[PDB]
């Protein structure tokens, strides 16, 4: 089938699937910008500071977080 | 994938060398309950077994703790001798010391230490009561025999013992500097006797012996050869690749017969009437090999060639090409005597001298195996004897004895590791603990009683506990030679204190 | 899978650095305890090495992975070092713990640490810095070749496994350049040797032997032919391999080769080099006739060892039987097969006393991990030693330079007013495991037993006088020859401290859980 | 385990040094002009608002978690 | 650990728990089993001789006793029950034993002496009987033929089993009279009283068809060659591709052989044994087409009781292929007889042959195996008992009556031993008088009546009597018809003994693996 | 281990008879009960002789093993 969803529910489920993903590059980016040693594979392991490689390197889950990655990629 | 940590690897160290280590227990001090394998995993079998090293691979020895005093202990009954019912014994009495000491939260150096310490002071102690019977090559022979006899005991042998006791004595004997294990030649096999251990002339030698070929020879010189073929011959010829229908897989089986004939040929060469080809041949062979006047002689022995190559001065090499290369073997009759209704080509005239044939004709193979280590050991432990004089008194009788100063020491000599000593001369009284109960004595009374006993010098005093008793090692002769006693603790003691240590396994 | 950040991750990275460090640390020094390790594969291994646990250690949580790599990286260079930074790690790291616990942010706590250490491997400095050359570094290195080779278990009774080392680095490399070879000297070993089988060799030991000892069993000086020609099947890479079952065949080969290789092996003998090394070596066939040809010649060798004995060698290449020419003839001092009074052990020593390219260091033992623990010990020994054969330069161990390191960083600490003032304190704290675990390594109540050593730095403030290191009653470092190359406790401290400070710097875990590979 | 952070000062400045060759109107780095503009922008809070003071305070305020972050990181 | 302790109990008790229902014995007791095993599967069980030999146990101690019971058939072939039964009673003093904390040495000590006490006072009552006397091996195998299968025709087994003996029995009081030296051989066809004594070494076989010698003087053969023919043992010049050629191969084959079947029969052969294996196929069987038109027995791979007793009795030796002829070691024959009675079975009988003073042989006959069987079983054992009597003299009771004066007997000296084994060798001498009340075992209600009358009584024979368990009522058990061999019980007795002190010397942990 | 020390007086029992002497009641490492001189009023032996099998007597006295609710009660 199809599935589908409106409004509010979805809506702040739009705001909802955002506010997780900007969280993964929160305390990055400095020196003491945190960095993240991100493992999405059993034997692959990566570490970033940005979040454009770990953006490719994470899932996108929703289109929010789909939508993001360009936008910081960017 | 794996980290283990202190507490189950030492408790895995303690269980399994511990479990093994009461195995054999009973069987071991003197005869207590004996010890049945039951063979249920990979066969159905009812099977007694007194060995360790039997019992330890019997048993899944997979515990890696276990591994340890299995490989320990067949390590230390391969180099002196009966140490393996010993080993897996000791240490896992030693086991049960550091426990406490362990459980104690003892540091696994002091432990350690104390009892390769107390290892050495108690050996040191096993130095002293152990005393030369051996001054006297009478007595020495004397020596050589209750050193053996104390080896052959708490094993399952009918008669075999007494024809391997004065063999450990005259293996050594005759050979002047040490015994003879290689010169003596084991042949296990089941004959017209139930129980038998004897000297073989030469080295008897089975077939059925038919058809046109004389089936005795006279005046045999032999040339000794390792080459030679089966159904196909190793030379030129010696392959063909002919099959196109299926009349020829008929066919190609009969062109086998053509490879046999042409070598029946070859040992008319040399001419030689006495010649071995150490691979087997049929009657129909035989048929063959009767017609040339060159007999072509069927599984002869290696080292019943080396037992020719010994006296006869001949030799023992491979292959073979012409007769004066290997070096002629005579043997002055070589002959077919049948034992039961099945004949034995025996190869004689050659009776003993620098080296020994030995067929034991038991009921069971069974009855032949445990005569060889009981032989064995008492072979090495004699050749123990030929150095060493000392005997020093056994059923334990060192132990306490060892046990009696490091108690003494530990109280002493360390201001410390008398927790290891003393757990040392602790774990030493074990053995007699085990077989004096087993005994029906209080092993109370024995252990430190006869201890103070034989370890304040009265040291024939010892265990006679198959009288349940205490008893004269001297006067019973069991007693065996000081170096079969240091060793086996020596194995023992790293035995145990490897795993003691270890405190981490990793696993793959 | 899953986002883990700060306690979450910390705690995540938490565990196994700091429960690996724990087997280490029991494994710590020669007192240290060793650990039988068994594999799914029914493997046994006993080991109180770290480097070899980490080896052996394929646990997961890939920081400690990253220990397996940590310790390899100080194992060539300082040798010693390689468990003691493992178990520093997970000292410093629990002491970072209630740092945050107090609301010590995640960078406070690693760069406090951080700058401490430097501190520490600046007052590291302050013990002995000093520079040898090789035949007075020997002295220091073997009193170190007893601690490296010992806390390798038997260093005892050799200083032949010492004193080669003390050649090995300084014949491959310069004592100046302190370019790592350990790479150009070839630490081969052989079980059926002993452990008082040890051998250096300037050149290469070739295990293959004369194709019969008939044939001489000594080639002349150089004059080795360089030969990568069949005289046996050369695994030759066209065709496919079927051998022939015909008598007709059968004779009709037998004479091919036969007039061949001896006409090679004659052609060797016309190249002028009277040994004949071949890349694709020697059947009986060809050796009958390189016996009837009276040519001494080796047999089999292995592809790159024939270019081995090349470089090792200084040996001037003859590529193929197709390229022969006799002008080019490979060196060797002396061809012959070596039987060490080990007859079971059977190499042809090509013996370089012109040019020696790669410098053999042969030790011997009863079996496997026996001359694996020699080897390691060779190793490691060398390793600690090439540090001092370069710069000699020797911290006393066992907690003397702790303390001594723990004393100026912990008032240093409290000189700077930045918040690491605690953490660059905590620091110094950390430092205490090295005494405390080889005291109860050594069976001894560590906090006492380290203070001693304090004690001692309160009054000596420098390692000479120490704990007992090697369990003997004498505390003692300098005297007690514990001796610890200066190098390596900088090399050491700065391996855990960045280590952990990007453990400490990664907070941001993307994992299905909190550890992973 | 330190050698990665180094190169990236390396890989960094010459991005950002180019990026100074690239783009030479450079203003102060680490989120200098955000509180000001977190200022002068919830400044129209009190200049624009008949509503979107609301929306002109809740941007204004957003630009300063940045570096806040940084601060906060 | 506790595991030697409870394991020691599942040995005594997996061994003593089906041992003990396995007392049904001696007589028309209790009802009959049908036995579906843990597979399913339908088996019809009694008579418990055969079912202890059916036996199949879980647990090894169990399994002791399989062989146990195996093991008192070739000592005797009477009471098999008897050492299965009394396998329990000693098991029975262990555990109370064991309870009472006796160290199981001590038990295992208290079984010899025992076993020293209690076959001595079996041989103390037991009743002298000769093992050459024809009467006395006819009694004894009388009633080892009364109750067992055949009696009207063991009337002619009875003396056959004593006829048997006088051969084989060597003279006098000798060690003689094994299962060896009867040869016990079935015949197809016939019937029992065409079971017959057939002297010497008669070599039951299947010799192909007829045509074959029934003809005094054979060279009996063993052969370990082919006939070398074309397609035997020589080469085919002849490749087949064709139908020319294949109908080819076979003629040459079948023309060539017709030469050396005779030539088989020159050497005087009205037999030879081919070789057991195949040297192709061996012997092709176009080939023992014409062997025996010679007049020479075959059976292509021969069974293995030929080869050996003409190798042990006649003393036959492989020979030369006939290319090159024989040997001459065939073994002493002067005829090759192969009879067919009822028409049936094929047959070699050797008489003029080289003979120990031994290896008498019967050839069991009948128009099945039932016949057969019910003659061989019968006689057997009438053999066996006879053999017990040549291998022990004298007699005892049949059905561990005697036992029973023994455990009077015994107890006392088991009392007055006043050992540590004593109070052991006190309370194993009481597990015997339980053996006649326990074969009484399965049948009924109202019903324990009889269980200690099936004692005290005899207790109160006094030492010297009580009831006869194979006939019933009290008379002196030991000769009633009411009897075995001395040999059989005493047996039983060292039988069951050191399997139970092997149980006692079970310790520790023990599955090899 | 009374077997065993159960064993010894046995021996004597079949050595001797009615031993004046016996095992050590005292536990006296000599087993009399002459050395123990442990002797009791050859009545109250056979005085307790009554009693024991009395009790077994009495155990079994009628065929009454039940009870109306009231056994113990």
């Amino acid at each position: 089938g199809t599935d589908s969803s409106q409004g509010i529910p979805q809506l702040v489920s739009n705001i909802s699937a955002c506010q997780v993903i900007a969280e993964a590059v929160r305390t990055t980016l400095g020196p003491r910008g945190m960095d993240k040693l991100i493992v999405d594979g059993r034997g692959k392991a990566t570490i970033s500071n940005d979040g454009a490689t770990i953006l490719k390197l994470l899932d996108v889950v929703h289109p929010a977080a789909k939508t993001l990655v360009d936008i910081a990629k960017s | 994938a794996d980290e283990e940590r202190a507490e189950t690897a030492r408790l895995t160290s303690f269980i399994g060398a511990i479990a093994i280590g009461d195995l054999v227990k009973s069987t071991l001090g003197p005869k207590g309950m004996d010890k049945i394998l039951l063979s249920s995993g990979r066969d159905a079998s009812l099977m007694v077994t007194n060995d360790g090293a039997t019992i330890l691979k019997n048993i899944g020895v997979d515990n890696p703790a276990a591994k340890v005093l299995v490989d320990m202990s067949r390590v230390q009954d391969d180099e002196v001798g009966d140490g393996t019912t010993s080993v897996t014994v000791l240490a896992a009495e030693l086991l049960r010391e550091a426990e406490s000491l362990i459980a104690k939260k003892i540091h696994p150096q002091t432990i350690i230490a104390g009892w390769r310490e107390a290892t050495k002071a108690a050996r040191e102690a096993l130095l002293s009561s152990a005393v030369d019977h051996g001054s006297d090559e009478v007595k020495f022979r004397q020596d050589l025999m209750n050193i053996a006899g104390t080896t052959l005991s708490s094993k399952l042998l009918t008669h075999h013992k007494d024809h391997f006791t004065k063999l450990a004595v005259e293996a050594v004997l005759r050979l002047k500097g040490s015994g003879n294990l290689e010169a003596i030649h084991i042949i296990k096999k089941l004959g017209g006797s139930l129980a038998d251990s004897y000297l073989d002339e030469g080295f008897l030698l089975d077939k059925k012996i038919g058809v046109n070929q004389p089936k005795r020879i006279e005046n045999a010189k032999i040339l000794i050869a390792n080459t030679g073929m089966d159904t196909d011959k190793i030379k030129i010829f010696g392959s063909r690749v002919r099959v196109d229908s299926t009349a020829k897989v008929a066919e190609i089986e009969h062109a086998e017969k053509e490879k046999m004939k042409e070598k029946v040929e070859r040992i008319l060469k040399h001419g030689i009437n006495c010649f071995i080809n150490r691979q087997l041949i049929y009657n129909y062979p035989e048929q063959l090999f009767g017609a040339a006047g060159v007999m072509a002689i069927e599984h002869a022995d290696f080292a019943g060639v080396e037992r020719l190559a010994l006296v006869t001065g001949g030799e023992i090499a491979s292959t073979f090409d012409h007769p004066e290369l290997v070096k002629l073997g005579s043997c002055k009759l070589i002959e077919e005597v049948m034992i039961g209704e099945d004949k034995l080509i025996h190869f004689s005239g050659v009776a003993l001298g620098e080296a020994c044939t030995i067929v034991l004709r038991g009921a069971t193979q069974q009855i032949l195996d445990e005569a060889e280590r009981s032989l064995h050991d008492a072979l090495c432990v004699l050749a123990q004897t030929v150095k060493d004089s000392r005997t020093v008194y056994g059923g334990g009788c060192s132990e306490m004895l060892m046990a009696h100063a490091v108690t003494q020491l530990a109280n002493r000599t360390p201001g410390k590791e008398a927790v290891a000593m003393e757990s040392y001369a602790k774990a030493l009284r074990m053995l007699p603990t085990i077989i004096a109960d087993n005994a029906g004595y209080d092993s109370a009374d024995l252990v430190a009683q006869l201890r103070a006993a034989h370890s304040e010098g009265n040291t024939t005093a010892g265990l006679d506990m198959r009288e349940g008793t205490i008893g004269d090692m001297a006067i019973l002769g069991i007693t065996e030679s000081f170096q079969v006693k240091r060793q086996v603790l020596l194995s023992a003691a790293e035995a145990a204190e490897v795993i003691l240590r270890v405190d981490n396994i990793i696993k793959a | 899978k899953s986002r883990l950040m700060g306690l979450e991750a910390l705690k995540s990275h938490i565990m196994a650095a700091k429960a690996v460090a724990n087997t280490m640390r029991t494994s710590l020094g020669p007192n240290g305890l060793d650990k039988m390790m068994v594999d799914k594969d029914g493997d046994v291994t006993v080991t109180n090495d770290g480097a070899t646990i980490l080896s052996m250690m394929d646990v997961d949580h890939q920081i400690a992975k990253l220990m397996v790599e940590l310790s390899k990286s100080q194992d060539d260079e300082i040798g010693d070092g390689t468990t003691g930074v493992v178990v520093l790690a997970g000292a410093l790291l629990e002491e970072a713990e209630q740092l945050l616990d107090r609301g010590i942010h995640p960078i406070r706590i690693a760069d406090g640490y951080e700058q401490a250490a430097r501190v520490a491997i600046e007052h590291l400095d302050k013990i002995s810095d000093s520079v040898l050359v090789d035949i007075k570094d020997t002295e220091p290195l073997i009193q170190t070749a007893k601690t490296t080779l010992g806390s390798k278990v038997v260093n005892s009774c050799h200083r032949q496994m010492a004193e080669i080392a003390v050649n090995a680095v300084l014949t491959v490399a310069d004592m100046e350049r302190r370019d790592v070879d350990f790479e150009l000297i070839k630490v081969e070993g052989k079980v059926g040797g002993r452990l008082e089988d040890t051998k250096l060799i300037k050149g290469v030991i070739v295990d293959k032997d004369f194709s019969h000892p008939q044939m001489p069993k000594k080639v002349e000086d150089a004059k080795i032919a360089i030969l990568t020609c069949p005289f046996e099947p050369p695994k030759p890479k066209t065709k496919h391999k079927l051998d022939v079952t015909s008598v007709e065949d059968y004779k009709a080969l037998q004479k091919y080769e036969k007039e061949k290789f001896e006409e090679m092996i004659q052609q060797i003998k016309e190249t002028g080099a009277n040994l004949a090394i071949c890349q694709w070596g020697f059947d009986d066939e060809a050796n009958h006739l390189l016996l009837q040809n009276n040519l001494p010649a080796v047999r089999w060798v292995g592809g790159p060892e024939i270019e081995l004995i090349a470089i090792a060698t200084g040996g001037r290449i003859v590529p193929r039987f197709s390229e022969l020419t006799a002008e080019k003839l490979g060196f060797a001092g002396l061809v012959q097969e070596i039987s060490f009074g080990t007859t079971k052990d059977k190499m042809l020593v090509i013996e370089q006393c012109k040019n020696s390219r790669a410098v053999t260091i042969f030790i011997r033992g009863g079996n496997k991990m026996i001359i694996e623990e020699a080897k390691r010990s060779l190793h490691d020994a060398l390793c600690v030693i090439r540090n001092l054969i370069r710069d000699n330069r020797v911290v006393y161990g066992g907690g003397a330079a702790e303390i001594s390191c723990a004393l100026a960083v912990s008032q240093e600490a409290d000189k700077c007013p930045t918040l690491e003032q605690y953490a660059m304190r905590a620091f110094a704290d950390a430092l205490e495991v090295i005494p405390m675990a080889l005291s109860e390594n050594s069976g001894m109540n560590p906090i006492q037993t380290m203070t001693e050593v304090r004690a001692r730095q309160v009054k000596e403030m420098n390692p000479a006088l120490g704990i007992d290191c090697l369990h003997k009653g004498t505390n003692d470092m300098k005297q007690q020859h514990v001796i610890e190359t200066l190098i390596g406790k900088k090399q050491q401290i700065s391996l855990a401290t960045q280590m952990v400070r990007m453990i400490l710097k990664i907070d941001d875990i993307r994992k299905p859980g909190e550890s992973e590979e | 385990q330190f050698m990665e952070e180094t190169e990236r000062s390396l890989h960094d400045a010459i991005m950002i040094v180019r990026r100074a060759i690239k783009n030479d109107s450079v203003v102060a780095g680490g989120g200098a002009i955000e509180m000001e503009l977190s200022k002068y922008l919830r400044d129209y809070s009190r200049t624009i608002p008949g509503k979107q003071q609301l929306l002109i305070g809740a941007y204004a305020k957003a630009l300063e978690i940045i570096p806040r972050q940084l601060c906060d990181n | 650990r506790d595991k030697p302790a409870q394991i020691r109990f599942s040995n005594i008790s997996a061994a003593k728990a089906v041992a003990d229902a396995i007392r049904t014995s001696l007589g028309p007791k209790g009802m009959d089993k049908m036995i579906q095993d843990g597979k399913g599967d339908v088996t019809i069980t009694n008579d418990g001789a055969t079912i202890l030999k059916q036996m199949q146990v879980l647990h090894p101690a169990a399994r002791m006793l399989v062989e146990l019971s195996k093991a008192q058939d070739i000592e005797a072939g009477d009471g098999t029950t008897s050492v299965v039964i009394i396998a329990g009673s000693l098991l029975d003093s262990c555990t109370k034993l064991l309870q009472k904390g006796i160290h199981p040495t001590i038990i295992s000590e208290s079984f010899q002496k025992a076993l020293e006490k209690g076959i001595e006072i079996l041989t103390d009552m037991s009743r002298p009987v000769e093992l050459s006397d024809r009467e006395t091996l006819l009694n004894s195998a009388t009633t080892s033929l009364n109750s067992k299968v055949v009696s009207q025709y063991s009337s002619l087994l009875s003396p056959m089993s004593v006829n048997a003996v006088m051969k084989v029995i060597d003279p006098a009081t000798a060690t003689s009279v094994d299962l060896r030296d009867i040869k016990i051989v079935k015949k197809l066809g016939g019937t029992i009283d065409d079971c017959e004594l057939v002297e010497g070494l008669v070599l039951t076989q299947k010799v192909s068809n007829s045509g074959i010698t029934r003809v005094e003087k054979a060279k009996i053969g063993l052969i370990q060659f082919c006939l070398s023919a074309p397609k035997t043992d020589m080469d085919n010049q002849i490749v087949v591709s064709d139908y020319a050629q294949m109908d080819r191969v076979l003629r040459e084959e079948r023309a060539y052989i017709l030469n050396l079947v005779k030539q088989i029969k020159k050497t005087g052969c009205n037999v030879l044994l081919i070789q057991k294996s195949i040297l192709r196929d061996a012997l092709s069987d176009l080939a023992l087409h014409f062997l025996n038109k010679m007049k020479i027995m075959v059976i292509k791979d021969i069974e293995r009781e030929d080869i050996e007793f003409i190798c042990k009795t006649i003393g036959t030796k492989p020979v030369a292929h006939i290319d090159q002829f024989t040997a001459d070691m065939l073994g002493s024959a002067e005829l090759a007889e192969e009879v067919n009675l009822n028409g049936s079975g094929k047959l070699l009988k050797i008489t003029g042959c080289a003979s120990p003073g031994k290896t008498v042989t019967i050839v069991v006959r009948g128009s099945n195996k039932l016949v057969i069987e019910e003659a061989e079983r019968s006689i057997h054992d009438a053999l066996c008992v006879i053999r017990c009597l040549v291998k022990k003299r004298a007699l005892i009771a049949g059905g561990g009556a005697p036992e029973i004066e023994l455990a009077l007997r015994l107890t006392e000296y088991s009392r007055t031993l006043s050992g540590m084994e004593s109070y052991c060798v006190r309370a194993f001498a009481d597990a015997m008088e339980v053996i006649p009340s326990t074969l009484a075992e399965n049948a009924g209600l109202n019903p324990i009546s009889t269980v200690t009358e099936l004692r005290n009584r005899h207790a109160q024979g006094e030492k010297t009597a009580g009831i006869n368990v194979r006939k019933g009522g009290i008379s002196n058990i030991l000769e009633e018809l009411v009897v075995q061999p001395l040999l059989v019980s005493v047996s039983a007795l060292t039988l069951a003994t050191e399997t139970v002190r092997s149980i006692l010397k079970i310790d520790d942990v023990v599955n090899t693996r």
